[PDB]
């Protein structure tokens, strides 16, 4: 069916331990970086190109605009100690919405 | 009504703000609803000519009942939450509404899907039982053991 | 904070007279507003024409004034454009057009007073949220 | 005010402003700092002093908002213009500098004032050499950051190492597998009073 | 034997290195077409006007993308649900501008994968196995159908189908959250229980079996050499594994029957993923997540926010920003 | 040098009053009696060389003229800005609530 | 596009170094006495 | 050079599929 | 007489009406009478783009292109005043209608050229002494070509003219100068020119048809790059009525 | 633990609640672009795998 198959039961069950255990460990490492804001936030080459060329668009740049919406719309209530007052005119919004 | 010329009004993208062409040329409504130009309904058809929506009929012939109906339908769109709060996902509580079209569609997709699953279950089982191995492999007659190796 | 008689005291007319609504009147007003009006006016905005809201200040600048019980009751009988220039019963729910807006058929004068009272009281509770739209959610 | 002190009051030196794959020295980002431009004081047409809201470290980008000494909004850079009330143009916002290279200077043209407000969200304002290193203008963390990251990560992995070798140590006898003659009685409930103890039948 | 009989015998043969079969007869060409088109498009396709607003989005490597940002981009909103094969276009340049490859690929793929499921049934029958592996595969398959076909049908456009790419997938998720509040939908919640639970039980079973391996080797060799392919005896002691796990929790929370245990391992992720798929498939017709916006109100009538309202602010950010040039009227109704 | 003409226009009377030659129609809702009847008449008959010219619109009733007279202090006129008047934007500029 | 100039050799050695390690170990296993 | 690198790694992966399937160590019942 | 259901999906909705080969008559103009064009239709059949040479002293030519935005290109339902001038010439003053279409064509090698194909604010005139519209009549005039995108349009990094960021926010500390052209959006407004050549006249019905050629600039992406020069050729139909 | 310890305070740790956790996810998307992170991607592969 698939081209390959397990033939060793011991290896099969070890692998069942290995896969999800290693995945979770990897996610943990990423979160340690996020503790320091050490993000994978951007691709620098993407940003240099898009800054220079207003016709260049990818799903990557499209998602960043969504992130910017999230930040501006959620911060005042989600981070009350900051006392954010964002006047209506500065809120990021596309046409009509 | 405010005075706009809806035929010539150019939207931000370059497409008509109110009216545009379908890929085969028909005059249709603009904005995201460009996707829905195959729609047909009795409140809209009187504004339809041979080439699609007719600007003359739009300018002169729209009746109050058409305005009413379009307002009613626009504000009863089939969007709403599982607890029956009407409107988009971000709308505040106030209107108790989920369209019957949504209830009917969703229920029947769920039912049809599980019924496909049931078809697979019972079809596969019927095959296995008719052939005589629905209870498992005969240890003394395991078919794979009589087959040549793949390699 | 409570829904006090003071909160429930709103202008009856444009000549300085007030009326104090009962808590039950307030509840009736919210119910009737959801029943007949919220489909377009949820939260004090207007979905089929967002330029015009139900804020008290907006209603005071309407012609004739609509920031009091009489004005609002009359609007529900014989709605006009914002400048008072045209009657719009044919495209806006009212008693006059109860024939084509059947949900208006069962609304009594008492009911209209309750709805008007709702429209006037809500912003005293909700402030900018009332008429504010999604920005204030 | 010493330039060194002013330089500490700038978000470009905050170690919580970097990125995992933004490699190299901080200078590769905003550039090699050359001089303090001086302290920017913003004022409106009424002569009231205005204060730029600073960027918190959480935000990759941040709006430009100016309040009076009581936090009341007085000016901003709008997104939608059509109903703007607080634009620098409407409010007559100016900026004057005290100290640094721009000391004694005042600017009144909206583009310039706006550019300085944008920089003012980062704190004190500096002149940078971006050419020497072909700096790309994107913030990078300092060695405080990189050190912290590497060591928290390694410490966490070494927790696993500890677990693994502690296990190999305490279970050495069974690490090629369990006794092929393991009797069911040793794992059957109630047979032994104390689990795994044959003298407690 | 005539040629048709011989052909049938080869097609249905149990001796082929990869099984063909009648489902395979459809599966092989369809999957080959989707694969070849996908590879070529992912590398070399020009930008695609996904939202039908003459604003082309670049998905291919040669046109400025890396592996993470790259995608095959959904067909144009102007097309909607219309069938857009190569031969409907005046030219290949037109076909590409409008996102023809997306349709070619998803249709060939859905057909081919459906046939992959059928083929699992078929081989199970040829080998004298029980038939239900294919039912297990219905769970990921249904999920693919949900994001590539059912969601587009419900929303009226293949422009809203999941893009064939990593970042495009993320885009699909974020917009979905803005529009349907999927996190607050119980079918997505069951989905999450399904995949977290699946990973948990995977690890758990892996670990218990590995823990009870019967000693057959020395310290200097992999314990895996203690199992030989096709040996008749079990390679671990289930009685000991059960003694362990039964004492970890309590006796009656542990499986002693290997068959029940393995059926559980099958059923938990499969059922949970069935619900994940049904979530997307029902949010396709806009029956959305729970809405508790302003549900909590004080004595005067002040709104008392809960975590639900913070979620709402996040969703508003997504909503107001997505497809920033495509809406002219106040309500996003699909 | 390059200039955003809208930001620039905000530094003129356009940023202070209803610009009869440029402002989108919803603005007429600010003051009693102007919307929609007069607002439509005013946008239709634009542009105007001076504010008082609004009183010259053919067909006006006496009442309408008095309303306009009362509201001249809230009006201004500046040069027609193409970017504000193209696209039928004076009738719908993409802003709702 | 303005990519990082070390990306090419970083990727190349990331692939080559462990792959070669594995190939070495495999081939010397095959050549051991059957 | 980036595109070449991505496509090369992908191609190596596909080749690996081929060897892993058709040139696997054959499973043998002992 | 065809219905919407006869036409839908056929491509016919993007075509202008035709007159048959017999229509070579004359439509009398009464100088004491006022007239209108009740319907003007323009159906482009060829889009040519002027190549952009390197040496800037070579003769640049208009080259063929491929239409990629499908049958969405025609101008129609256009009406306006048809003035009889003192010298007997006629002037069409365009008032309203579906008088623009965004169109993208593709050049050899793949370069895509978006343009706003249009006759907005058309004012076009015949020769003097046109006492009848005949197959010898022509109209020539100019029109306005506004920015292909209007003021709200946001680029992929969220920058715009009447809305959007005013800077490259992903590069917080880059130098602004080299990015000014991308950061500061501008709204173009230029002129285009058009000729209408009458080939057929039904003097009984007041209908005319013929060929047109128009010249105009393409999209400049709100000031980010130079527009190309474009020449559009096609067929037209117009119904003339006393008004 | 480690995550809020790196940030300004415990306030930014996840709150113990269903909706509260959903909020945590959305915060991480908007502020961290966490879906872009290859360590999260490996996590996802391990969980779905
Ligand atoms: C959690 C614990 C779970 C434990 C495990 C148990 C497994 C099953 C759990 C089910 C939960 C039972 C909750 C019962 C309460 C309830 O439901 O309460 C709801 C109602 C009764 O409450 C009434 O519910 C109404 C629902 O609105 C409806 O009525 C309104 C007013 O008339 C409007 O018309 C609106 O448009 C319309 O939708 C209103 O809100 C009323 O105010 C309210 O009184 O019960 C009903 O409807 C009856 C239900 C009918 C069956 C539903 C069939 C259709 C389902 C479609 C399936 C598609 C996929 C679904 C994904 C999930
Ligand atoms: C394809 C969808 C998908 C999948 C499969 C994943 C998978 C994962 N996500 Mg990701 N996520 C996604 C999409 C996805 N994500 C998207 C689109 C976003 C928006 C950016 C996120 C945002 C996100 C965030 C913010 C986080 C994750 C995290 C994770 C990891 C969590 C592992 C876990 O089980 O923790 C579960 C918790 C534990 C394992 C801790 C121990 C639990 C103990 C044993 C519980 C004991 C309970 C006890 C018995 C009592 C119960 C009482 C009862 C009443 C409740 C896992 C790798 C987490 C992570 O990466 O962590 C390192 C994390 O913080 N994700
Ligand atoms: C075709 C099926 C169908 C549909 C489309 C509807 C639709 C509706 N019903 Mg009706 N109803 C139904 C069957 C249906 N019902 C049945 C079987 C009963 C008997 C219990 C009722 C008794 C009933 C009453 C008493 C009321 C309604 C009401 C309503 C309205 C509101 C529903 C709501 O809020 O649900 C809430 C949502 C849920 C309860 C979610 C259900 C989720 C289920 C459990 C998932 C199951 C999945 C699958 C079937 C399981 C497979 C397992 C798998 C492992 C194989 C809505 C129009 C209300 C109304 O407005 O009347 C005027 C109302 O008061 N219905
Ligand atoms: C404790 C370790 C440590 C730390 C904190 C630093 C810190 C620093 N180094 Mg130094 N360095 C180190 C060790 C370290 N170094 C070592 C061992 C070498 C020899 C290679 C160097 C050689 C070196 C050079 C040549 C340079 C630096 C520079 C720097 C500065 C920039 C750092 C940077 O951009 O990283 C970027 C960090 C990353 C991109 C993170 C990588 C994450 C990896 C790839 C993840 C791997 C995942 C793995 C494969 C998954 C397995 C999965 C499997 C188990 C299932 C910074 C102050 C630069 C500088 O500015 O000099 C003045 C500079 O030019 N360093
Ligand atoms: C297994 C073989 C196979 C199948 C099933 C498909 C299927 C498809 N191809 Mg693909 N294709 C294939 C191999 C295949 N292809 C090969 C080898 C090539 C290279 C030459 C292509 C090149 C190609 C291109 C370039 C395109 C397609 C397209 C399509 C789609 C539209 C096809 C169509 O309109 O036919 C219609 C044919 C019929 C209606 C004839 C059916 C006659 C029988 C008697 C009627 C029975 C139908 C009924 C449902 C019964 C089904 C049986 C069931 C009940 C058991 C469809 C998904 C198009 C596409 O993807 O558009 C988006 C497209 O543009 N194909
Ligand atoms: C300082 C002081 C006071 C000290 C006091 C100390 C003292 C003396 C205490 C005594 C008194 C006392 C006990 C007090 C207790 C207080 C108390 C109640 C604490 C409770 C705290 C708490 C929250 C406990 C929760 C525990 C918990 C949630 C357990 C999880 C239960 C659960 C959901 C189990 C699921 C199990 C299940 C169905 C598993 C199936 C899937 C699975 C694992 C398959 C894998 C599998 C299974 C097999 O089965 C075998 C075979 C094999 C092969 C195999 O693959
Ligand atoms: C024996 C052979 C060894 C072969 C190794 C082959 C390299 C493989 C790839 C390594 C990754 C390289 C990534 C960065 C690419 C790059 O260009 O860097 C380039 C950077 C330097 O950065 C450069 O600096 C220059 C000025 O010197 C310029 O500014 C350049 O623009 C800038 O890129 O190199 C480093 O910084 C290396 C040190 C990194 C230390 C990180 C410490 C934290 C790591 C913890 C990870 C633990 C994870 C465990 C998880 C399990
Ligand atoms: C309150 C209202 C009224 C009630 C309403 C009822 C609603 C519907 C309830 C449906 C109940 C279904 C009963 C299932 C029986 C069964 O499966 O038997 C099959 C076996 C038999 O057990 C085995 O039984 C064997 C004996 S025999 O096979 O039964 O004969 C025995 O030999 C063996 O040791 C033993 O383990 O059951 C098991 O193997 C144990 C697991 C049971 C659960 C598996 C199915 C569900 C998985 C989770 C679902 C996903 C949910 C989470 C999604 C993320
Ligand atoms: C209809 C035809 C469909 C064919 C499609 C092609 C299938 C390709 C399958 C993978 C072949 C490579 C396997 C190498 C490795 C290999 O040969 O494994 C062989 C191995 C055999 O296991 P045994 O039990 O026989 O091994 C026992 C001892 O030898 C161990 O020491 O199989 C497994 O380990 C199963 C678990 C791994 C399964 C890995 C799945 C990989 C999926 C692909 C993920 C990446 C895709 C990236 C795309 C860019
Ligand atoms: C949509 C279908 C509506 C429903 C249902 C109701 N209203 Fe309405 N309302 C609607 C529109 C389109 C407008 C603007 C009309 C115009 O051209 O001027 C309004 C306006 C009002 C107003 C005036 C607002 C103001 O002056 O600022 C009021 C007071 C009002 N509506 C009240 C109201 C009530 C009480 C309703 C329920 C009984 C109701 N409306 C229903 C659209 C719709
Ligand atoms: C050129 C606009 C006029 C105002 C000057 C900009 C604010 S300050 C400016 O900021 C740059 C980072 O963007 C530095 O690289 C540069 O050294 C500095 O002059
Ligand atoms: C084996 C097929 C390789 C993939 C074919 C790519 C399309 S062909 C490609 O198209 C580009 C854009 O029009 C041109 O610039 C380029 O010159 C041309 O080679
Ligand atoms: O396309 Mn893709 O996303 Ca589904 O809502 Mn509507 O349309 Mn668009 O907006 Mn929101
Ligand atoms: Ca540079
Ligand atoms: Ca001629
Ligand atoms: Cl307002
Ligand atoms: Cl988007
Ligand atoms: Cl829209």
């Amino acid at each position: 069916i698939f081209g390959i198959a397990f033939s060793n039961k011991r290896w099969l069950h070890f692998f069942m331990l290995f896969v999800p255990v290693t995945g979770l460990w990897m996610s943990a490492i990423g979160v340690v970086g996020l503790a320091l804001n050490l993000r994978s936030y951007d691709f620098i080459s993407q940003e240099i190109r898009a800054a220079e060329d207003p016709e260049f668009e990818t799903f990557y740049t499209k998602n960043l605009l969504l992130n910017e919406g999230i930040r501006a719309w959620m911060a005042p209530q989600d981070q009350p100690h900051e006392n954010f007052v964002f006047p209506e005119e500065v809120l990021p919004r596309g046409n009509a919405l | 009504k405010l005075g706009a010329n809806v035929g010539s009004a150019q939207g931000p993208t370059g497409l008509g703000k109110y009216l545009m062409r379908s890929p085969t040329g028909e005059i249709i409504f603009g904005g995201e609803t460009m996707r829905f130009w195959d729609f047909r309904g009795p409140w809209l058809e009187p504004l339809r000519g041979p080439n699609g929506l007719d600007l003359n009929k739009i300018k002169n012939d729209i009746q109050p009942w058409q305005e009413r109906r379009a307002a009613e339908y626009m504000t009863h769109a089939p969007l709403g939450s599982l607890n029956s709060v009407g409107g988009v996902a971000t709308e505040i509580n106030s209107v108790n509404f989920v369209s019957p079209r949504s209830w009917l569609a969703t229920s029947h997709f769920v039912l049809a899907f599980f019924f496909l699953v049931g078809h697979l279950w019972h079809a596969g089982r019927a095959r296995a039982a008719a052939a005589g191995f629905e209870k498992g492999i005969d240890r003394e007659s395991e078919p794979v053991l009589s087959m040549p190796s793949l390699d | 904070a409570e829904l006090t008689p003071e909160v429930l005291t709103v202008p009856l007319n444009s000549e300085g007279k007030t009326i104090t609504l009962t808590e039950k009147q307030y509840l009736e007003g919210k119910r009737l507003f959801q029943y007949a009006c919220a489909s377009c006016h949820v939260g004090g905005i207007t979905k089929t024409n967002p330029s015009l809201d139900l804020r008290t200040e907006t209603l005071a600048l309407a012609t004739p004034p609509r920031d009091n019980i009489e004005g609002l009751v009359d609007y529900m009988k014989n709605p006009t454009t914002y400048d008072g220039e045209q009657e719009i019963a044919e495209v806006h729910p009212s008693l006059r057009s109860a024939d084509i807006f059947p949900k208006m058929r069962n609304l009594t004068e008492k009911d209209l007073v309750a709805i008007a009272g709702h429209i006037l009281v809500e912003p005293k509770i909700l402030g900018d949220k009332w008429g504010g739209g999604k920005v204030y959610y | 005010i010493p330039e060194k002190l002013a330089f500490y009051d700038y978000i470009g030196n905050n170690p919580a402003k970097g990125g995992l794959f933004r490699t190299g020295p901080m200078n590769k980002g905003d550039g090699i700092a050359q001089a303090w431009k001086g302290h920017a004081v913003f004022r409106n047409k009424e002569g009231e002093e205005l204060f730029v809201r600073r960027m918190p470290a959480f935000f990759e980008s941040f709006p430009v908002i100016l309040t009076d000494k009581n936090g009341v909004v007085k000016a901003d850079i709008p997104f939608r213009r059509a109903e703007s009330k607080y634009s620098f143009e409407q409010q007559g916002v100016t900026v004057s500098f005290y100290g640094g290279e721009l000391n004694g200077q005042t600017f009144t043209d909206p583009p310039t004032v706006k550019s300085y407000a944008r920089k003012a969200i980062f704190g004190e304002i500096f002149e940078f050499d971006t050419e020497t290193l072909n700096s790309d203008g994107i913030f990078r963390t300092s060695p405080r950051g990189w050190f912290t990251f590497a060591h928290a990560v390694f410490a966490l992995l070494f927790f696993f190492g500890h677990i693994w070798h502690g296990a190999r140590t305490l279970f050495r006898d069974v690490f090629s597998g369990i006794d092929p003659e393991l009797s069911p009685e040793q794992v059957e409930w109630g047979f032994y009073q104390k689990v795994g103890d044959v003298t407690t039948r | 034997a005539n040629l048709w009989e011989r052909f049938c015998n080869w097609v249905t043969s149990t001796d082929n290195r990869l099984y063909v079969g009648w489902f395979g007869v459809i599966m092989i060409p369809t999957l080959l077409a989707a694969t070849i088109c996908f590879v070529i498009a992912f590398i070399a396709a020009p930008p695609v006007d996904i939202d039908g607003i003459r604003e082309p989005v670049s998905g291919s490597l040669l046109y400025g993308n890396n592996i993470i940002t790259g995608a095959v981009v959904p067909s144009s909103n102007a097309i909607g649900l219309h069938f857009y094969p190569i031969w409907e276009a005046a030219s290949l340049d037109e076909w590409l501008y409008n996102g023809g490859p997306y349709q070619l690929i998803i249709f060939h793929f859905l057909l081919g994968a459906s046939c992959y499921m059928g083929r699992q049934w078929e081989l199970s029958y040829r080998l004298g196995m029980r038939p239900w592996i294919c039912v297990a595969y219905s769970a990921p398959l249904a999920s693919a159908f949900a994001v590539f076909l059912i969601y587009p049908i419900g929303q009226g456009s293949f422009s809203d189908g999941m893009p064939l790419g990593i970042s495009g997938t993320f885009n699909f998720m974020i917009v979905f959250q803005a529009e349907h509040n999927i996190l607050m939908h119980p079918f997505h919640q069951l989905g999450v229980a399904g995949v977290f639970g699946g990973a948990l039980f995977c690890a758990m079973h892996g670990s218990l079996v590995t823990s009870s391996l019967i000693r057959e080797t020395t310290e200097t060799e992999s314990a895996n050499y203690g199992y030989k392919f096709g040996q008749e005896e079990e390679t671990y002691n289930i009685v000991a594994a059960h003694g362990y796990f039964g004492r970890l929790i309590f006796q009656y929370a542990s499986f002693n029957n290997s068959r029940s245990l393995h059926f559980f391992l099958a059923a938990w992720p499969v059922v949970g993923v069935w619900f994940a798929a049904l979530g997307i498939s029902t949010m396709a017709f806009n029956l959305n997540g729970f809405n508790f916006n302003h549900s909590v109100i004080d004595a005067k009538g002040n709104v008392i926010n809960t975590w639900a309202d913070i979620i709402n602010r996040a969703n508003l950010g997504m909503e107001v920003m997505h497809e920033r040039n495509a809406h002219n009227f106040p309500l996003d109704l699909a | 040098e390059l200039v955003n003409v809208v930001d620039e226009k905000l530094g003129t009377a356009y940023g202070e009053k209803i610009d009869l030659n440029n402002t989108n129609i919803a603005a007429f809702i600010q003051y009693r009696g102007l919307y929609p009847t007069l607002a439509k008449l005013i946008v239709k008959n634009a542009p105007y060389e001076s504010v008082e010219d609004v009183l010259n619109i053919p067909g006006l009733t006496e009442r309408q003229k008095q309303i306009l007279r009362e509201n001249l202090e809230h009006f201004t006129v500046t040069e027609v800005e193409t970017a504000l008047v193209e696209g039928g934007d004076r009738y719908n500029n993409g802003l709702y609530k | 596009m303005e990519v990082n100039q070390l990306g090419l050799i970083a990727t190349a050695l990331f692939v080559l170094v462990p792959s070669v390690f594995l190939i070495i170990l495999y081939v010397q296993t095959e050549s051991q006495q059957k | 050079m980036e595109t070449i690198t991505y496509v090369f790694i992908f191609a190596c992966i596909i080749a690996l599929f081929f060897f892993a399937i058709f040139f696997r160590e054959p499973p043998r019942i002992t | 007489t065809l219905t919407y259901d006869d036409i839908v999906g056929t491509g016919l909705a993007n075509k202008c009406p035709t007159l048959d080969d017999t229509a070579r008559g004359a439509y009398p103009i009464d100088s004491s009478q006022t007239y209108r064009i009740a319907r003007l239709c323009l159906q482009p059949t060829t889009f040519l783009v002027k190549e952009e040479p390197k040496n800037k002293r070579q003769e640049a030519e208009f080259v063929p292109t491929k239409l990629v935005t499908r049958e969405t290109t025609s101008l129609d339902q256009i009406q306006g005043e048809l003035k009889v001038n003192s010298d007997g010439s006629l002037t069409f003053v365009e008032e309203d209608g579906i008088d623009f279409q965004p169109v993208t064509v593709q050049m050899a090698g793949g370069e895509r050229i978006p343009l706003l194909f249009t006759v907005k604010n058309l004012v076009a005139s015949t020769q003097p002494n046109v006492t009848s519209i005949t197959t010898s009549t022509d109209f020539k005039g100019e029109f306005n070509v506004p920015s292909y995108r209007t003021a709200n349009f946001l680029d992929p990094k969220g920058r715009g003219l009447a809305s959007g960021y005013d800077s490259a926010i992903a590069l917080p500390q880059a130098k602004e100068e080299e990015l000014a052209r991308a950061n500061v959006k501008r709204f173009s407004l230029t002129k285009g020119q058009i000729s209408l050549n009458v080939a057929k006249v039904d003097g009984r019905t007041g209908e005319i048809a013929g060929t047109f050629e128009s010249e105009q600039l393409s999209d400049d992406d709100m000031g980010a790059h130079e527009p190309h020069e474009v020449k559009i050729q096609g067929v037209f139909y117009a119904s003339i009525e006393p008004a | 633990l480690i995550y809020p310890l790196g940030q300004s305070s415990w306030f930014f740790a996840p709150s113990f609640g269903v909706a509260a956790i959903f909020r945590f996810l959305l915060f991480f998307q908007g502020f961290h672009n966490w879906t872009l992170n290859p360590f999260h991607m490996m996590g996802v592969a391990g969980v779905l795998g």
